[PDB]
Order: structure tokens, then C-alpha cells, then sequence
């Protein structure tokens, strides 16, 4: 060591400067940074001060007559080249800014922002199969942990252990960031945490074997994001929907298995596309990946612009293919038990939701009614339902609309006509995906370990496009009540955990309002919304959703952007609500037709329906979802309820959604912010505009100021005396006992700097910086007793686990001073067996 | 230290009248490990595969013969350790003020130090309380059951 | 200990009660510390009393051996030399057991504590269960058929005879003569076939 | 199964002994049909007498030789473990299908329609299924329970 | 499924079946049988 760690897995740091005492008379003044007018933040000198106003020029080359508190003093060496980043107390966008780009060149990623983090996310992966890994997050120091996602969870593991009470891991985020490519390095800590059993011949390499809840874990990830995520250009692999995942942690830390469930999932990423939208991941994967089997059976091209809904090639993003990611996804199948057969099937249903796009404008009659001229386009799609070209073609082309509730059509032209054929398509792939996810669920419900749990929240997605999908509205609407635990959690909950720990600090509760005019119970959401409860019939106005949305998201939301309605017939209005990322025009119509269904449920649903009956199992059990109880009327389904009743699954999603949003809510915050840094997804490319607008929004003054005092890390007291070795003695502690201003003599006792340090008799809590470098120090000192402990524990292991010369020797021995004289010793002068001898 | 003297052959063929159990004499060449680790001359994994020895099942039998011309070089350069010594270190992490150990984090501060706990001994440390609810030692009992070794004979 | 040495400490060790003429040398050597004398020899001490039973004919079975004279009061080691060799079955090295179940001369008057001293004697009560059990890697009590597994494939040699007359003679309990029948043996379950 | 195996008489040789008290042979009524339920084959009381068997006492006895054409009868026929009928036989109260038919007429009509067996066989195909209070037991699980079988298979 | 309980008895129907021929066997080579009672010397 040298007090940098050693590089294996990629972006370890090797430190010019060292995050201890020094580095605090550096603190502002000369230079400042000044708001540009054309977003971000830029680096500015105060020219003449007239007290409480100065003049900051800037190098937008403006000359600006400014106000104390907007000018923040330039942040301090403690953020260039140090692991440290957990000691900001530095107020507004600014601070967070320099220091990030300083990360970059740092050779970091991801910075601990106090307790509440940023993480700028462009996705790379380090090996993880190593035998070196599985030390690593076996728990190390805080630099052979690096400040990335693992650091956090071995704090969250350690803090779990010692304190015998539960804590939660809260992603936030926006467009421009993916959530669950963050996640999956959460879960490489938690599935790298084990070790395997002794070899008897004293083996060291073992591990790799181990264990398929760990895997099971990590490859639920795969198969959640080819359903589920597709990409944008702004945010590169692109979750559009929502999933909730709680995974449980043993004794040892290790992997239990993980309940997943899932929230919503789009039906407007494949009904028709905006510019520069790519459509579900999966389609492409199966696509250019295929094996020449699937590839006959299918009926597959992978050539693109044969489709519609299938359009736009590859965005560059590191370390994404579509090719090798289907082979990563169909393993990840096999590795959850998943059936053989029903990959297959599932297959066939996804794969005509390419084949479907490029169909428009089929009134050429065969029959004297709308279809087309059309033969393999929809052979294509025909093979794998069963249905043939004239079941089809046929029903594609007008929905059979509820109006009362008995059924006409309207005229409908080459675009309406586009439209249904897209709609056929996303009433399969939601249902397909919904019974999906829940019969993985249930294979994931093995334990057998500790019941602690992190749980893990990502609802992601919102999109900036002149059209989103309403799908996308009921997603964004659970975005705003993130926003709110975010503000229940940066006030309350991290400091009731403060004062309950009876860790220092002056308990004090700033105002800030991001929305708080919705109620995390289903009764006021499932008011709303009129297209929902009433359209699936001719009744809905789109009048009264925007004043249902005026009450209940707007009264105490600031960033919401009002309804402005163009009186003349129907919506094309625009609105907009709080979230972390910009304004969002919409349009209004369309809404309406996809929840009177362009292609129904009857439809669909038949497709689901068997002639073995272990088609249906595949799709349902038997109320619902390819089963009808008939009649008009109702919401959700399906034919629960009931019958072809247009789909409604929203307002099923306000009942459930109040289960998944109230526990969370009670859970002590371990937080994740995530930032979208660039938009081409890349290391050493970081965008100022982005990051500057992404903070103003997420309260980062606020947010730093709890935050000042933030730890992310946390373990035991015993543990940290235990690594520095403590064998002198005159008044020196080796009692379970306060941290307060006792850490300072526990190191000092032998060498050591100190710089960080805070009070605990359960949890100690540490921030980043000087522990760690000194600690590998620790491996080159500690010579004498540490190192023949551990000789010693391989004289243990030897002599217990070579499985024949443990204690087998002393008994064989005295067996053999029996069996040198067996016929005499066993019996003595006078026989005494009377009683049950084989001849006697 | 010490040089060659009558106790510590004693002490070496003590060690390897465990170590067989065929009543032959022979021990494998992996057993100069722990044979030489138990007579306290500290060695590391390198002096005993300098030594033709191996952390793999055997490839050939040593008789004490061989066994000692290695032995009686090993000595030099040794300390025999003190027992109040690894108390004393142990004595630093508590979990009750007792010198009680949670059985995860007793592996883990030895494989993060030295030449670093491998896969396998963290497995032994935490073998004791494995996968239950971690698992608490106590540094007295620990110490002791290790350097007695587990029953080098006993009269019961 | 190498090769050669481990021949060496049979007849060099020989720690009481191991200090027996053998088969081809007594009991493989203990190690260096002598702590396992202990099973070597256990004894006790409850005296039981002599024509009280009419199973106490058995004392006239060994006789002959005991008591070369029709009022015996023979020579002191005879007790120690031949009724090794066919008396409570055959094959010598009976000789610490002989001299720990007769304190001097057995006879008729004498056999109040010869009775006695059988519940003294070798392996006799200070029942243990860990002594034979660890051998099997502390997996269930150690019975019979392992040992007489143990005995043509590990540890040192001995006279085969001894073991495959000592299965046929035993009483059966099932699950065959633990540990503590081993010491217990005294008190229930003996032999059969020739002899005394 | 649509076809005889070269198991199945293999497994009759061995069935044969168990039929004739006294470890002989001799297929009695009863247990002829005990026989071709233990192949795969489990004709009606109507079958039975197209193919000339018995699956019941005090019908035609025969040896296994005998046995050979009537239970290859079955197998150009129906109820080898087919689908005809059996949970495409069930429901015409309900002009839905949602998979599901009347609790009330999923008991009482096997007890008044069909050959008529057992009240307790009545409540199993009304366990086997979900339950909901809107009246709606399924019908199609209970018949793939069968499918599933104690043994798929050839019995033993 | 009560098969099952018929086909461990085909073995079984062979050992009762010698077990007959021997119940007049040994009533004519008698002094094979003496088990606990009142009258054993």
C-alpha cells in the first residue's frame, strides 16, 4: 500500500490529496460561481462589493449586480482528488456541480451527497466473477469499497447487523437516468458478500458455486428490463413503467430472494412512436440475436423500417447490445425455474407485436368488408396466434365502440386505421408481461434466512415529447408522491433516526412544498379520473379531468403548469406537474380511444383461450384475462368485470398503489438522487445546463442543509477499534462505549490522523475520507499478533476439515487398545451373560 | 526461539502422531503445514510450499525422518508466542462490554489485514454460529479451543 | 513419530494398563502427553458378594487355571501367565488385567474381592461416551463392526482371530456393543464359546 | 397412450400373481379392471363391454393372454388419458364461459345426468376449483388434476 | 393407488403359500417350535 487502493475492479481512485485537517482553512472567497442566463452554473470574480450587493461578472461575459446568498464560494480542495464527497455543507447547484466533474477526473462515478447521494449514471460494469470481488464486498475499507452504490449497502448491512432494525435503500430520478442499471450494482454487493465451504484438501479457490438465490436476484433484472424498458436518446435504456422490488439479506448479508412486483407498464410506446423513441428493448434483442431455430418459427427479420412500431436502430450507450443482452435474458429464464415451454409461447406473442407495424389503410375488400391485399405482413403474425390472415385483417381495422353500451364504429382513415393495428399489440404485450412478472414472483418467495429487507423503489420514465401516452400520466403521478417521501425523509425521518441513535445535532425543520395536496390513499386518487371510470362509453368529457386535477394535484404543487383548454371540441390542451425534470406539452386526445380499446378485449382474448387447457395456465386462471363473464359495463379486465368492458387496469392501480406507497413511507431513508449528467450516456462528459435545472427542482439548498451532517456510512464501533489494533494501554477503552470525542483516542493511541468521526453505542457513523488509506496502512504495520491469529486459523481449519486426522486418531487408538485383545476384554473371570446369548 | 533440544522433538512427533491415523508412520506432504504452524514457528503458505508442500491433497508420504532435516532449519528465525497477547487484541471489539464477537465481523477484520484471510477460513471463523442470526463468540473459550487443538488426546 | 517408531512405542508404550505382552506388541502409541491412561485403565471399586447367585459356579469354571492345587495358594504369577491363554478365551496379554482382578492368589475364600475387583480391573464403569465415539467422525456410537473394520484397514496390527471370534460371541443388542458396554461390560454382556 | 408398450406387458406379468390368491394367475372381474387402471386405460361400464372385459365382480374372468385384445380395444378408442369430452362435457347452465359454471349445478348433476358415483367425488370437483361468493366455481381444473395423476404413468 | 397395497402382496402370497405346506410338515417332525411359556425346563 502507499494509501491508494489497488486497483481490480475499474474506477478506484489514486489520491493526490488526503481529506483531513488541511484542507479546512481552504473554504471560498476570492472566486464564486454566478448563475448563467442560458442554464448552469460558471465561475465568476467578484469585481467591487457594495456590501450586501456585489458585481460578479461571468464568462457569458455579462456584469451582474448580485445578492449575498445566490453567490456560493468556491468549494475546496476536500473535493479534488479524495474519496470524499459525504462532507458537503455547501448550499445551491453550484457546489454539487464543480465537485462532480471533479469526480469524473477523479476516475469515480458515483459520490455520497451527504446521507441523500448523487448519482450520475452514464453505466459501466466492473468484473464481478472475480474471486477477488467476493473479498471486496466481504467487507473492506471505504477506499477497497469505493464511494459507488456498494459502499452504501455495506453501511446499510453493517448498520442492519448492529442495531437489529430495518432501513430502506429510495431511488429517485428522472428521464435521464436509469434506475435499475444503479440497482443491479446495489445487488453486486449483496451477492458477492459469500463465501463457501473449507476444501478438505486446504483449497483457497471456491466461490462461484454460490448460490442461486444470489443469482436468481440479480437476473430478474434482465428479464424486467427487456419487457419493460426501451430507451429514449436522452436517456439511454429507458424504464418507461414501474416496479417495486424488495430484496431480503441474511446473517451474513447474503441474498435470500426478492418479491418483486410491478406497478404500471405503457401501452404508447408501440401504438405508433415519436421521433427518437425506441420501442421495447426486446423486440431488437430477438430480432439480431436469434438463433436460426426461433428465427424459422417466428418468422423474423432483422432488418428495421419493415415495421412501424419498430423503427430506430442502436444508441450508443457502453457496455449494451441487443445481440448479447437476448442470451444474458434467456438464461435468466432457465436460472429462475421458469419453464421451457412457455418461453417459447411468450415469444410468439411478443414477436407479432413487431410484424404488426406497417399496416394502414385496408378498405381493399375480399369479402366485402374492410381488409387487405396484404398476404405475408400478416401470415407473419397469423402463425403464431393460430388465427388466419382473415381473423386478422378483418378485426384491426375499427374498434367495435361502445356508444350507450351497445356498438357502432365511426368512419376511420389511413392514421385512426394505423392506430388500431397498434393497439392490438399493447392489449397483449401489458397482459402477457402482467401475469409475468407475478408467476416469477412466487418462486422468489423462498427465504430461509433472516427476514430483514431493503426495499428497493423504481418508478421511472415521464418523457418531453409533444404526445405521451396517459399510461405514462398515472406513472408520473406516483413520481410527484416520490418527490414527497423525498421531502418526508430530508426533514423528518433522518432526523427522528437522529435523535432516537441520540447522535448530535441541532434538530431543526425547514419549509419546502413539492406537492402535498395528494394523499397516499387510494379514495381521493380513485375520484379521478373521467378517462378512466366513465370512458368506455361516449359520456367523457375532457373537461372534467382537468378541473378532478385542479383539486386534488394542485393547491399545494408549485411546478405544476395549469390547463390552458382549447374550448372547440376536444383537447389538444396542455398542462404540466412537479417533477425534477422540465415542462412536458401534452396532448389530451387519444386518451379517450385507448380505454374504449382500438382492438378490444374480446379480441385479444381468444388468442388466450386453449385446446389443452395448459395454454390458458400461460395466460390465466380461468376469472379473467382471456375469460369472459360477458355483458357491457365495468372497468379493468379482461372479463373481470366485466366482459369486454375496455380496459381500466389504471383504477385497479389506484388500490394496489396505496399498498406499495404507505409502508415505504414509514421506512428510515438510505436515499439515491439520480442526476442525468449527459445525455450520450458516456464517462468524462458531463452537462452543466442538466444538472444546474435537476437541482433547482430538487431543493438542493434544503437539501444540504439537514444534510450537512451526512452519514452513509455505518457500522460497529467494536469493529473499526478491532481494524486499527489497539495494544497499548494507560486509559484506553476496549469497551462497547461512546464515539463522541473517544474516536480521537482510539486512533491516536498508535499513529493515525483523524478528521471523521461522530458519536455512537450502536451504530458508529462515519463519513468518507481519512479511514480507509489508513487502514490499508494497517495490512503493512500489522505484522506480530494479527497475522498469527490468522496462521493460526489455518492450523484450525487444517486440523478440523482434512476429514480423516481431526479427532478420529485419539478414538482409533483406543479402539485398537480393545481390538489387541478383543476375545479378552470382552468379558473378565466369571461370565455374567446369562440372559440373551445366540446359543446360551 | 529455541534451538534443537529434547522438548521440541517431542513437541513434533506429539503433532504428527495426530496427524496420521493408517498406524503406518506416514503423514501427506500437506500435513508439514499445520505440523510446522502447531510447533510455532509461524511459517506462511510460502515456506510451506517451499518445503514441498502442498494446500491440495497429497502427492506422496513423509516419515519423520524426512520430515525433520526441514524442521530443524524452520527454527531459525521464530517466536513461539505469547497466549495473553491474542486476549488482549481480541479484548478490543466487544458486543455486550463482555468480549462477546459477532462471528461475520471477526472474519472480516482479518481478511481486510496481513497477507488477508482467504474465502475458505472466513467460512471456519463463522462455521461455529453459521447462518442462523450472527452468532455471537466470546474471546476466552475461542482463544483456548484453538490452541489446545480439538482433542489432541484426552483421558475421558 | 515415523515409520519405525510407531513399532518401537507399542512395546515402549505401554502405559499402564497398556504394559501387556500383546498379540506382536501391545496397544499403537498415545501420544507424548499421558492423558489417555486414562482409557487405557478405568477402574471403580463395589465388592460383590460370592455364593449368593447360583451362577457363581462359573468361579469352578476358571479354577484350573487359577488354582493348579485342590486348596490353591499357588505361585503368584500363574494367574498372570496362563489363564491369559484360553482362560476368559484365548490368545495372552492378559497380564495388567490378571493383576487388577486378583490382589495375590485367587481361591474359593479370595473370591469375594476377585468378584469384586472384575468391577476394578481394566475398562471397568467410569463410562464415557467420547473415548471409541469420536472414531466415525462423532457420527453415532461406535459399535463392534467398525472396529473390526478398523483393524484390517487403519491403525497398528493385531492378531485377526481375536475380532472375528469376538462378532460371533457377542450377544447382539442391535446395534451391537457401544462404548459404554465396552466399560459397562462388567454389568451385562460377556462372552460365549470356550473357555474358561 | 394410444398404442400397447412393451412395459405394459411387462408390468402385467408381474400384476398377474398379485390377482389369484395363492401368487398364481387368474385376472379376477374386479381386478381386470383394476388392471387396465394400473395401463392407462379406464374405458366407461359401456366400453368395458365393447371391448368384452370387466372392471367389476361377477363379470367375465380371464387370464392374461385374454386380456391382450380387450386391452388393446381401449386404445384405438377413447380413455387412454384423451380429452373429449370429459371437461368439454361439463356446463350449459351458464351461456358464458368464463371457465366456470353454478356451484349448485356442479353436484347435482352428476347425480342426476351421468353413471352416478359417490356424494364425496361430487364435493371434490367442487374442491379441486376456486371459490368466490359470486357463484362461479370452474369446472376445467378437477379434469387436469387427473391429467396429472398419482402416476402418469403405468402404476405400481 | 390401493394397487399399491395388492402389489406388495404378490410377493407375499408365495411366502404363505410354502408356509401351509409346512404347517403339516413339522406336525409330523415336531420339536421345532418351544417358545417362552410355563412349561420349558
Amino acid at each position: 500500500m502507499a494509501e491508494d487502493p489497488d486497483p481490480t475492479e475499474y474506477l478506484y481512485i489514486s489520491m493526490e490529496q488526503k481529506r483531513k485537517d488541511q484542507t479546512k482553512p481552504y473554504d471560498g472567497k476570492k472566486m464564486v460561481w454566478v448563475a448563467d442566463e442560458k442554464e448552469g452554473y460558471l465561475l465568476g470574480l467578484i469585481k467591487s462589493t457594495q456590501g450586501d450587493i456585489c458585481t460578479v461578472d461571468i464568462e457569458g461575459q455579462e456584469s451582474r449586480q448580485v445578492k449575498k446568498d445566490l453567490l456560493q464560494q468556491v468549494n475546496p480542495p476536500k473535493y479534488e482528488k479524495c474519496e470524499d464527497m459525504s462532507n458537503l455543507t455547501y448550499l445551491n447547484d453550484a457546489s454539487v456541480l464543480h465537485n462532480l466533474k471533479q469526480r469524473y477526473y477523479a476516475n469515480l462515478i458515483y459520490t455520497y451527497s451527504g446521507l441523500f447521494c448523487v448519482a450520475i449514471n452514464p453505466y459501466k460494469r466492473f468484473p464481478i466473477y472475480t474471486n477477488r470481488t467476493v473479498q471486496i464486498y466481504k467487507g473492506r475499507r471505504r477506499t477497497e469499497v469505493p464511494p459507488h452504490l456498494f459502499a452504501i449497502s455495506d453501511g446499510a448491512y453493517s448498520a442492519m447487523l448492529a442495531n437489529r432494525e430495518n432501513q430502506s435503500m429510495l431511488i429517485t430520478g428522472e428521464s435521464g437516468a436509469g434506475k435499475t442499471e444503479n440497482t443491479k450494482k446495489v445487488i453486486a454487493y449483496y451477492a458477492n458478500v459469500g463465501a463457501a465451504t473449507p476444501k478438505p484438501g486446504k483449497e483457497a479457490p471456491t466461490k462461484e458455486k454460490k448460490a442461486t438465490l444470489e443469482d436468481q436476484v440479480v437476473q430478474t433484472n434482465p428479464v424486467l428490463e427487456a419487457f419493460g424498458n426501451a430507451k429514449t436518446v436522452r436517456n439511454d435504456n429507458s424504464s418507461r413503467f414501474g416496479k417495486f422490488i424488495r430484496i431480503h439479506f441474511g446473517p451474513m448479508g447474503k441474498l435470500a430472494g426478492a418479491d418483486i412486483e410491478t406497478y404500471l407498464l405503457e401501452k404508447a410506446r408501440v401504438i405508433s412512436q415519436q421521433t427518437l423513441e425506441r420501442s421495447y428493448h426486446i423486440f431488437y434483442q430477438l430480432m439480431s440475436g436469434g438463433i436460426e431455430n426461433l428465427k424459422a418459427d417466428l418468422l423474423l427479420s432483422d432488418d428495421i423500417y419493415d415495421y412501424h412500431f419498430v423503427s430506430q436502430g442502436k444508441i450508443e450507450i457502453p457496455g449494451v447490445d441487443d445481440a448479447e443482452e437476448l442470451r444474458l435474458t434467456d438464461t435468466a429464464f432457465d436460472i429462475l425455474g421458469f419453464s421451457h415451454e412457455y418461453k417459447t409461447d411468450v415469444y410468439k406473442i411478443t414477436a407479432s407485436c413487431m410484424h404488426l407495424g406497417e399496416m394502414k389503410f385496408k378498405q381493399r375488400p375480399r369479402e366485402e368488408q374492410a381488409e387487405a391485399d396484404g398476404t405475408e405482413e400478416g401470415e407473419r403474425v397469423a402463425h403464431l396466434l393460430g388465427v388466419n390472415a382473415a381473423d386478422l385483417y378483418k378485426n384491426l381495422v375499427k374498434p367495435k365502440i361502445k356508444v350507450g353500451n351497445e356498438m357502432v364504429t365511426q368512419g376511420r382513415n389511413a392514421t385512426q386505421v394505423s392506430y388500431s393495428v397498434g393497439g392490438l399489440a399493447k392489449a397483449m404485450f401489458d397482459r402477457t408481461f402482467k401475469w409475468l412478472v407475478k408467476r416469477l414472483n412466487e418462486t422468489l418467495d423462498t427465504k430461509q434466512k433472516r427476514q430483514y429487507f431493503i426495499g428497493v423503489l423504481d418508478i421511472a420514465g415521464f418523457e418531453i415529447f409533444d404526445y405521451n401516452g396517459f399510461e405514462q400520466l398515472c406513472i408520473n403521478f406516483t413520481n410527484e408522491k416520490l418527490q414527497q417521501f423525498f421531502n418526508h425523509h430530508m426533514f423528518v425521518l433522518e432526523q427522528e433516526e437522529y435523535k432516537r441513535e441520540g447522535i448530535d445535532w441541532v434538530f431543526i425543520d425547514f419549509g419546502l412544498d413539492l406537492a402535498a395536496c395528494i394523499e397516499l390513499i387510494e379514495k381521493p386518487m380513485g375520484i379521478l379520473s373521467i378517462l378512466e371510470e366513465e370512458s368506455m362509453f361516449p359520456k367523457a368529457t375532457d373537461k372534467s379531468f382537468q378541473d378532478k386535477l385542479n383539486a386534488n394535484h394542485l393547491g399545494k404543487s408549485p411546478n405544476f403548469v395549469k390547463p390552458k383548454p382549447p374550448k372547440p371540441g376536444q383537447q389538444e390542451a396542455h398542462f404540466s406537474i412537479a417533477h425534477y425534470a422540465g415542462t412536458v406539452p401534452y396532448n389530451i386526445t387519444g386518451w379517450l380511444e385507448k380505454n374504449k380499446d382500438p382492438v378490444n378485449d374480446t379480441v385479444v382474448d381468444q388468442f388466450k383461450k386453449g385446446s389443452n387447457k395448459l395454454v390458458q395456465e400461460i395466460f390465466e386462471d380461468h376469472p379473467g384475462l382471456g375469460a369472459e363473464e360477458k355483458g357491457g359495463g365495468g372497468k379493468g379486465g379482461g372479463g373481470r368485470k366485466k366482459g369486454a368492458s375496455f380496459q381500466t387496469v389504471s383504477a385497479l392501480y389506484r388500490e394496489q398503489l396505496n399498498r406499495l406507497m404507505a409502508s415505504l413511507h414509514s421506512t428510515q431513508p438510505h436515499f439515491v438522487r439520480c442526476i442525468i449528467p449527459n445525455e450520450l450516456k458516456q464517462p468524462g462528459v458531463i452537462d452543466s445546463g442538466l444538472v444546474m435545472h435537476q437541482l433547482t427542482c430538487n431543493g438542493v439548498l434544503e437539501g444540504i442543509r439537514i444534510c450537512r451532517k451526512g452519514f452513509p456510512n455505518r457500522m460497529v464501533y467494536p469493529d473499526f477499534k478491532q481494524r486499527y489494533t489497539i495494544l497499548a494501554a494507560s486509559a484506553v477503552p476496549k469497551g462497547f462505549v461512546d464515539a463522541k470525542k473517544v474516536t480521537e483516542a482510539v486512533l491516536g493511541a498508535i499513529q493515525l490522523d483523524a478528521n471523521d468521526y461522530r458519536l455512537g453505542n450502536t451504530k458508529v457513523f462515519f463519513r468518507a475520507g481519512v479511514l480507509g488509506r489508513l487502514e490499508e496502512m494497517r495490512d503493512d504495520r500489522l505484522g506480530k499478533i494479527v497475522t498469527w491469529l490468522q496462521a493460526w486459523i489455518r492450523w484450525y481449519l487444517s486440523k478440523k476439515e482434512f476429514k480423516k486426522l481431526q479427532e478420529q486418531r485419539v478414538a482409533l487408538l483406543v479402539i485398537q487398545r480393545n481390538l489387541r485383545k478383543f476375545l479378552t476384554l470382552r468379558n473378565w473371570l466369571w461370565y455374567k451373560l446369562y440372559i440373551k446369548v445366540k446359543p446360551l | 526461539m529455541a534451538d534443537l533440544k529434547a522438548a521440541e522433538v517431542e513437541k513434533a512427533r506429539e503433532h504428527f502422531e495426530i496427524y496420521d491415523w493408517e498406524g503406518e508412520g506416514k503423514i501427506d506432504a500437506r500435513d508439514l503445514g499445520d505440523l510446522l504452524r502447531s510447533l510455532d514457528c509461524k511459517p506462511t503458505l510460502a515456506m510451506v510450499k517451499k518445503n514441498g508442500g502442498s494446500d491440495k491433497r497429497g502427492e506422496k508420504k513423509l516419515t519423520l525422518e524426512e520430515f525433520l532435516p526441514i524442521f530443524s532449519q524452520i527454527k531459525k528465525e521464530k517466536e513461539v508466542g505469547t497466549l495473553e497477547d491474542f486476549m488482549e487484541g481480541l479484548k478490543v471489539y466487544d458486543k455486550a462490554e463482555n468480549g462477546t464477537m459477532l462471528a461475520a465481523e471477526l472474519a472480516h477484520v482479518l481478511l481486510s489485514l496481513g497477507e488477508r484471510l482467504t474465502d475458505i477460513e472466513c467460512e471456519e471463523i463463522m462455521r461455529v454460529c453459521d447462518e442462523d442470526d450472527d452468532g455471537f463468540l466470546k474471546y476466552e473459550p475461542f482463544v483456548k479451543t484453538i490452541i489446545a487443538g480439538p482433542f489432541p488426546d484426552e483421558g475421558k | 513419530m515415523g515409520d519405525e517408531e510407531k513399532k518401537e512405542k507399542k512395546k515402549k508404550s505401554k502405559k499402564k494398563s497398556e504394559e501387556e505382552g500383546g498379540d506382536a506388541a501391545p496397544a499403537p502409541p498415545p501420544p507424548k502427553p499421558p492423558s489417555q491412561k486414562r482409557r487405557a485403565q478405568r477402574s471403580g471399586s463395589n465388592v460383590f458378594a460370592m455364593f449368593t447367585q447360583h451362577q457363581v459356579q462359573e468361579f469352578k469354571e476358571a479354577f484350573q487355571l487359577i488354582d493348579q492345587d485342590k486348596d490353591g495358594f499357588i505361585s503368584k504369577n500363574d494367574i498372570r501367565a496362563t489363564f491369559d491363554s484360553l482362560g476368559r478365551l484365548c490368545t495372552e496379554q492378559e497380564l495388567d488385567s490378571m493383576v487388577a482382578e486378583a490382589p495375590g492368589p485367587i481361591n474359593f475364600t479370595m473370591f469375594l474381592t476377585i468378584f469384586g475387583d472384575r468391577i476394578a480391573g481394566t475398562d471397568e464403569e467410569d463410562v464415557i461416551v467420547n473415548a471409541f465415539n469420536l472414531f466415525d467422525e462423532g457420527e453415532g456410537k461406535c459399535k463392534e463392526e467398525t472396529l473390526k473394520r478398523s483393524l484390517t484397514t487403519w491403525g497398528e496390527k493385531f492378531s485377526q482371530d481375536e475380532v472375528e471370534e469376538a462378532l460371533s460371541e457377542a450377544p447382539i443388542d442391535g446395534n451391537g456393543l457401544i462404548d459404554i458396554k465396552k466399560f459397562a461390560q462388567i454389568l451385562t454382556k460377556g462372552a460365549e464359546e470356550e473357555g474358561a
